[PDB]
Order: C-alpha cells, then sequence, then structure tokens
RNA sequence: AUUAAACCUUGUACCUUUUGCAUAAUGAACUAACUAGAAAACUUCUAACUAAAAGAAUUACAGCUAGAAACCCCGAAACCAAAC
RNA sequence: AACGAGCUUGGUGAUAGCUGGUUACCCAAAAAUGAAUUUAAGUUCAAUUUUAAACUUGCUAAAAAAACAAUCAAAAAGUAAGUUUAGAUUAUAGCCAAAAGAGGACAGCUCUUCUGGAACGGAAAAAACCUUUAAUAGUGAAUAAUUAACAUUAACCAUUGAGGCCUAAAAGCAGCCACCAAUAAAGAAAGCGUUCACUCAACAUAAAAAUUCCAUAAUUUA
RNA sequence: UCGGAGACUCCGAAUGAUUAUAACCUAGACUUACAAGUCAAAGUAAAAAUAUCUAUUGACCCAGAUAUUUUGAUCAACGGACCAAGUUACCCUAGGGAUCGCAAUCCUAUUUAAGAGUUCAUAUCGACAAUAGGGUUUAACUCGUUGGAUCAGGACAUCCCAAUGGUGUAGAAGCUAUUAAUGGUUCGUUUGCAACGAUUAAAGUCCUACGUGAUCUG
C-alpha cells in the first residue's frame, strides 16, 4: 500500500501516473555504516559507493525492489532530459543539473 | 551558507559544483593564446561524458525490450488462432 | 531526556526525502514480461570477459636484450 | 535515542464567537384575581413560620385569605390587567392581602395586629388606590 | 602558532597486558657497550639435459639434476654420582 | 650465619602446557564457532583465512509447489565473483548495545539465536550509542549527528391531625412498630431538639544524607 | 557413556524372547572433525523376496582358540595409561586470583460486617471475606574483619540548649507536630561486647574503606 500512489501525491511532485519516466538519478545520502549486512550489499551492487555522486539506473521492477531496500539511504530523482537524448556529436557538452535535467549544450554564459 | 537557496535558483548547492566560476579557465598567456585544460576539468569532462554514455544504452536497451514484448505478442497472437485437415461429423468422419 | 527542537526539524527532514522515494518507485516503466530477456546479451558478453581474464593467466617472456643489458653498468668514457 | 526522537515526531475562540440564541403558576395568579375582587398589596415582613400561619388562619377564620407569587413571574400579568401601578410595589418579598369584601379598614386593622408591618397599598373594590387614599377611603 | 622565550588554543606517558577499555596491574633513575628464529620430507621459483636425468648404488607412465627459499632467548623447586 | 634433610664439582644449555623478553622502512590481505583429549593456563581435526594455479558460472534476488518465516529456488535483472587442485599457519576466553525466545507457556538474572559497533565530530560523563567510503598539500566550500525543553459551591428557608407502643406520655423523633395529612412545599425528618414538646433536605434559592552550590546568563529584530 | 520422552525434569541399556535361519557381490547416497554407525537397486546364489519386536555401542596392541574360520573388559573415568592410596599447620617452586516461584493449613495488620450488640463523666466485639506481613507442611547430606587511644570533618532523619502549633493542654508532669545543625553530648564495675551502678540540661542516630596502625595499641 505505500507504494501505491494517490491523487493528491501526483500534485505534490508533479509526476504523471501515465507516461512514467525512464531513468533514475540515484545518490547515496546517508552512511551504510550500522546497517545490516544485507543493505551493505545493495548499495555496492547499485554502484552507490560514494554519497553525493549521481548513478543512472532503470526505472524496471527489479531494480526498484534493490532500490526500496535501501529506500531510507538514498534520494531519487528523476532524470529529464529537456533536449533530448545526446547525440555523438552532443555527448562531449552534456551537463547534469541539481534540478535533474540532463541538458547537451553547455556553454558557460548568460541565458540571456 | 545559503545552499538551499542554490537549488531552488537551479544552481550547484556548493558553490564549487558546476559553474562558470570553476569550470572556466582560471588563467590565460599574455598573448590571449589559452593555456592547456586544467587537469580537474579534463576528469570532471569525462564523468559526464561517461555518464552521457550510460544514459543512451539504458533507453536504448529499454526500448528495444519492449519492441520484442510486441513481437511475442503477435507471433504468439497468430500462433493462437489456426485450424487445419477436415471436420465431418455423424456415423462416418 | 527531552527530544531537541533542531533534532525534530532534522529527521522530519528525512521522513519527506524517504516518503518521496515511495512515489518515484510506484511507477515501474516496463513490466516484468517486458523485462525478460531484454539485457540478455549485454551481460553474456561482460561474463565472457570475466572467463577471459581468468583463462589468461601466464607467465611473461623473457629477452637476451634485457639480460645482456646489465653489462651496460660497466660503461664508460675511451 | 532515536527511539524517543521519533516518539515527540510522532481559528476563532468560541468565547469571542457570538453564541447562538410558569404556565401553571400564571393560572394560579389569574385565579386570585378573578377569585378575589380587591388585592392589597403588602410587603413580606419575614415573619416566623408559626406565626405566618396563625395570621393566614385568623384571616381563613374571617374567610380571608394570604397569596404570595414570585414578582418576575408576576409581572406580565401586572403590566396587562386592571392592576397596573403594582408592579413597582411587586418587588422583592411581598404578600397579597386578598378577601371577597371591602374590609379595607379591618384589613389595617389585622395588620395593626402587628404594628412593624406596613401597609404599601393595592386595590379595593377593584379600585388600584395608594395607602393614602385607601385610609381615606377606609373612612 | 606568533612581532614576541612564557600568557592564547588543542592534547588522559611508554611498553607488556588484559576483550578489540584503562585514571588499571606488571617492567624501566640515566648513558655506553653487549644481549634472543637454526635444519629442506612436501611445496613454490630459477636453470642443465630430457624417456631419460645423476661424476657407481638413486628416481622415473615428463621426468631428473643443481641453485635459492625454514622452524629463538632468559628463569625453578627438584633428581642422581662422587668428593669435601 | 635459612637443614622435612648439608655443601662443592659433574650429569647440565636438567625440565618447565608457566612468567618475562624477542632489535630497519614500505605496500597489501586478515578470526575467542563444532569435536575429542588426566581435557577446560594445552594440543589435534573440522570450519574459517590466506599465497599460487586450473576453468566457469557465482552473490543479491530467487514466481509458481512443495516439506511447513524460514529449508528449498526459474526464468529474469543489478552486478563480479564462485567451484576445484597444491601449499601454510595462527586461532579455539571476547567486550558492549539492540531485538527474540528458553529456563521458574514470567520480568528480571544465566544461558541460546540474529543484528550492529570499535572518530579527529557529537551525547555532564563518553573503546561499545548517533553522524562518518581509504590517505594527501591548500590562510577554499557546501554539509551530517548535536548544540535541551517551554510543554470546580455557594446563603438561602424550615407547615399538624402528640402517629401510636412497655417505658407518666413520647410532638420529625430516647425508645419499638408503622412512617403518614393537608398543603406552592417538608423525611413521624439529615443531624439536632427533646425524660414529651437549633436546623438540613423540600419550597424558595446571588453562585458553582553525609569535603564545597557549581559554566556564565537570557522571556520577543522577522 | 549411550538412547527414549518433556521443556533442565523423568525412563531405560550394556539387550532378552521369538525365531523351519536371513548368502555373496556391487551402482548411488545418508551421517560425520577423525574413528564409528546407517539404507540399498542391479548382478549372482540358496531355497519355494525381509529373523522378530522394543533399543543399544568398547578402538589398537596383546593374549586365546580351531583346520580358516572365530573369541577375549561395570577397559562404566564408558576415544580406553598393561599395573599406583593417604597426608602436610614442617612444607617448597612456577604462576593466576583476591588482598522470584505454587499450593496446604495457621497466625497476625487494615478495610468487610453475617451477626449479635448494646445502656445518666458507661460497649461494642465480631462470622465471612478481601487484602498486606510471619511461620509451618510442601523437594539431596556445613559458613562467609575489628575494639580502644589521639585528632576529629560533614549530614539532620534534633538527644540537650533555643523558637512555636495542636491537645482528650486548669496549675503542675506530659504526649503529638513543625522550624532550626548553633555549641554541647559523663565516670566506672563485671569483659567480651553485652549487662550493671551512680549522675547529667542531654548521656542523639548515622557517614568519613575498624574515619584515622609511614601516629600508637588489644
Ligand atoms: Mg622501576
Ligand atoms: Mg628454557
Ligand atoms: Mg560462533
Ligand atoms: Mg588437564
Ligand atoms: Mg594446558
Ligand atoms: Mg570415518
Ligand atoms: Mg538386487
Ligand atoms: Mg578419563
Ligand atoms: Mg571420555
Ligand atoms: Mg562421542
Ligand atoms: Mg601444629
Ligand atoms: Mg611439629
Ligand atoms: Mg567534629
Ligand atoms: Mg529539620
Ligand atoms: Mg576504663
Ligand atoms: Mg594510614
Amino acid at each position: 500500500k505505500v507504494f501505491q500512489p494517490k491523487p493528491e501525491d501526483h500534485e505534490k511532485y508533479g509526476g504523471d501516473p501515465q507516461n512514467p519516466h525512464k531513468l533514475h538519478i540515484v545518490t547515496r545520502i546517508r552512511s551504510t555504516k550500522r546497517r545490516p549486512y544485507w543493505e551493505k550489499d545493495t548499495i555496492k551492487m547499485l554502484g552507490l559507493q560514494k554519497a553525493h555522486s549521481p548513478q543512472i539506473h532503470k526505472n524496471i521492477p527489479s531494480v526498484n525492489a534493490k532500490l526500496k531496500v535501501v529506500k531510507h539511504l538514498i534520494r531519487i530523482q528523476p532524470l529529464k532530459l529537456p533536449q533530448g537524448l545526446p547525440t555523438e556529436e552532443t555527448m562531449s557538452s552534456t551537463c547534469l543539473k541539481s534540478t535533474g535535467e540532463l541538458v547537451v549544450q553547455w556553454h558557460l554564459k548568460p541565458v540571456e | 551558507a545559503g545552499g538551499q537557496w542554490r537549488l531552488q535558483q537551479g544552481l550547484a548547492a556548493n558553490p564549487s559544483g558546476y559553474g562558470p566560476l570553476t569550470e572556466l579557465p582560471d588563467w590565460s598567456f599574455a598573448d590571449g593564446r589559452p593555456a592547456p585544460p586544467m587537469k580537474g576539468q579534463l576528469r570532471r569532462k569525462a564523468q559526464r561524458e561517461k555518464l552521457a554514455r550510460r544514459v543512451v544504452l539504458l533507453t536504448q536497451e529499454m526500448d528495444a525490450g519492449i519492441q520484442a514484448w510486441k513481437l511475442r505478442q503477435q507471433k504468439l497472437q497468430e500462433e493462437r488462432k489456426k485450424e487445419h485437415d477436415l471436420k465431418p461429423k455423424g456415423t462416418l468422419l | 531526556r527531552t527530544v531537541s527542537f533542531q533534532a525534530k526539524e532534522s529527521m522530519i527532514r528525512r521522513l519527506e526525502v524517504e516518503a518521496e522515494n515511495h512515489y518515484w518507485l510506484s511507477m515501474p516503466y516496463m513490466t516484468a514480461e517486458q523485462e525478460c530477456g531484454h539485457a540478455a546479451e549485454r551481460r553474456a558478453q561482460a561474463f565472457e570477459a570475466i572467463k577471459a581474464a581468468a583463462t589468461s593467466k601466464f607467465p611473461k617472456h623473457r629477452y637476451i636484450a634485457d639480460q645482456l643489458d646489465h653489462l651496460n653498468i660497466s660503461k664508460k668514457w675511451s | 535515542f532515536q527511539r524517543q526522537k521519533l516518539m515527540a515526531i510522532t481559528a476563532i475562540n468560541p468565547r469571542c464567537l457570538p453564541p447562538p440564541p410558569v404556565r401553571l403558576l400564571r393560572q394560579d395568579i389569574v385565579a386570585v384575581f378573578r377569585d378575589n375582587r380587591m388585592i392589597a398589596v403588602c410587603q413580606n415582613v419575614a415573619l416566623s413560620a408559626e406565626d405566618k400561619l396563625l395570621l393566614r388562619h385568623q384571616l381563613r377564620k374571617h374567610k380571608i385569605f394570604i397569596k404570595v407569587f414570585p414578582s418576575q413571574v408576576l409581572k406580565p400579568f401586572l403590566e396587562n390587567s386592571k392592576y397596573r401601578n403594582l408592579l413597582p410595589l411587586f418587588v422583592g418579598h411581598n404578600l397579597l392581602l386578598v378577601s371577597e369584601e371591602p374590609k379595607v379598614k379591618e384589613m389595617v386593622r389585622v395588620l395593626k395586629s402587628v404594628p412593624f408591618l406596613p401597609l404599601l397599598g393595592g386595590c379595593v373594590d377593584d379600585t388600584i388606590l395608594s395607602r393614602q387614599g385607601l385610609v381615606d377611603y377606609a373612612k
């Protein structure tokens, strides 16, 4: 029941129950120390060794099951692509915002 | 100091994150010749580039997965509807 | 002991972060069936690389030049 | 300690708000007025219960009754009746000297039995009058 | 650290030892000199020749020969022999 | 000049499961459970650990279905380890917190099982609780735990036929049985009064432990 | 030592009876440190397939037996030295240490009161209960620093002095209570501490590792 969303929940987080996002941005916010051995393994299986380092993962049921076990130790933010997926040409100009948007052009200039 | 505010603006909570302050070159030559890229930035670019490639790979795999699922439901759908031979009845078949 | 005010605020914030994590994990992009077999090819290739490393252990080549190079320690000016 | 930490974590007063928004006795007051032609209003002198009875009983021998009613329930009929000037009189403990004959002089004489008790006024022969007028009519 | 030796800030001797803790318990006044890991059956590594290896006797259904590579110190109460 | 059995030399470098000690740097990995033992101050084996080699599936997860929250486990997926062979030890007393049984279908206490820890930061105390992926130079920066807590009562009025009865005779009444009558409203009364014969209830009623305390201080600037 | 049952409390054994008598060989497994102990297809052979329950242990060495097959342990300290008891305050060395449950009656205390009761400075007690205590029956056969002297520090839960309330306080003795730690708080006899005799305004109760043995002593 915890993972069954409510209509008010969608409004607060601004996520549609349909057209779900594909990729999770997962970061480790707390320590694995003092946690049961099984929780330690899941973190290393998911690659969340260094805290405050975002990792890209699939939003699929198998990944979700592991992500739920370490639900309390991480922050999940849906990846967003305002300008679309990066291409070969723009792969070297990518930059991830704190908002969760992977822009394909990084100029370091005023937006104007 | 003031880290939550920087997030609302869309910036990096730490001022030493992604921004012109860090990523831009620290110096140039007097003539204007650009200086060799700073070692820190080269490492930072690789992580984003490596992260970018993972994003592309994962999406392609997920997209192709469901397509195969479509093919399965079709080939199976046509297989179920089938007939052959003949169907007499009564006292002889 | 009395529970501090700042402590209550800190945990409440942590509760909100985890509570949202429930929401983002409630929208699976692919169902169980659609997942099967989608990543089979990549996984098989990864294991093959692991096997190749394990079965490639063997001593290294030895060269006459390396051993004869020790004589260079006695190089001199004529 | 975290266990204790979790436990702690887990508009207009109705005062200032404006507040939302005898019948048997009524007949008794009507009954005395209908039955007794004259009603004399005298202040209740807080006489002893035994002494109060004998005065009522002694008047009962003279076929004269004593009637008393709370003032607040007595205001409505006195406001709209033949007797309307007794409203200021009917404040505090009071008694009524009620009879069937205009024995105004004898009423004072029975009142004179206890000198301390005064007479405030009332009506005699259905005519409302003050004590000063009553004495003149008593003659 | 500092302009400044001391003032200001930080800081529960060492070893052994107890459980992976000591404000314990052992040992040390200090200096100089002296004062405690040693063997090649099996294994690994390196070469010579190779159904053969070894400078006599040994081993062998890829072996055999050679090299290198290993296992401390101090201290009883006592026991026996023979003198004194 | 210390006799439960002299002293000197030799055996003798007696022996000690016991006490003490065991001298340069650097990198790396790394645990007090089961069994037997004149065994419990020891040793040996299993299990664990480790160096190398061989080649291939391993860990988490593991739907249905069994045997009943576990014993088992298939496609998957997240991910890189697991098995076999050769060599080798030390170790075999834990410590504290938090869970669950089980001893008297108890708490505790003694055990047994699972989980976690071993700061330079925080909690008057502070190896064990909470925050903390290794270690490096910088007069950079964002942060975690935490820096205690502001949480209901009143002054008012009180009516006979003396109900008879063993207590002369018992008035609301010493007393015992009846326990009533009128009354706006009264219990043969709550106490009292009375050998019989002041008032509460009613009616009417304004209200309700031992040397010497122990940071200093501070109620409002968003 | 082994095993059965219960969740440590109980039961048994170093097996006996019944057995028209139970072969050999050999895939795969259980159990397990090792050693020991379990089940078994196929093949083959006797005969016309599994002895019957309940459950039952002992190694190596070494001695016995036979015409090639077998037997030897309260080795029960039950992984078993072929065969050895006391005693030490006359002692010694190497070290390690320390220096709650139920029941079964019976007493009691408070609240119950079934009852009786009661009779001019004249009365209650109390069945039965409930609850707090103390015993008893109910489940194997002895015990674990300290007086005194000197000097005292502090606590107050006050023994005396001081200041007061109430009183079933007439006066005089008291009793009950509160506040207060200010100074004081005895000398001996019997002598192992317990009594005792005389006094005092009183002869306080306790803490300070017997308070205090590098101050002394039993
Ligand atoms: Mg010394
Ligand atoms: Mg020695
Ligand atoms: Mg264990
Ligand atoms: Mg022993
Ligand atoms: Mg031993
Ligand atoms: Mg065996
Ligand atoms: Mg067979
Ligand atoms: Mg034995
Ligand atoms: Mg034994
Ligand atoms: Mg055994
Ligand atoms: Mg003696
Ligand atoms: Mg003697
Ligand atoms: Mg003193
Ligand atoms: Mg006091
Ligand atoms: Mg004396
Ligand atoms: Mg001393």
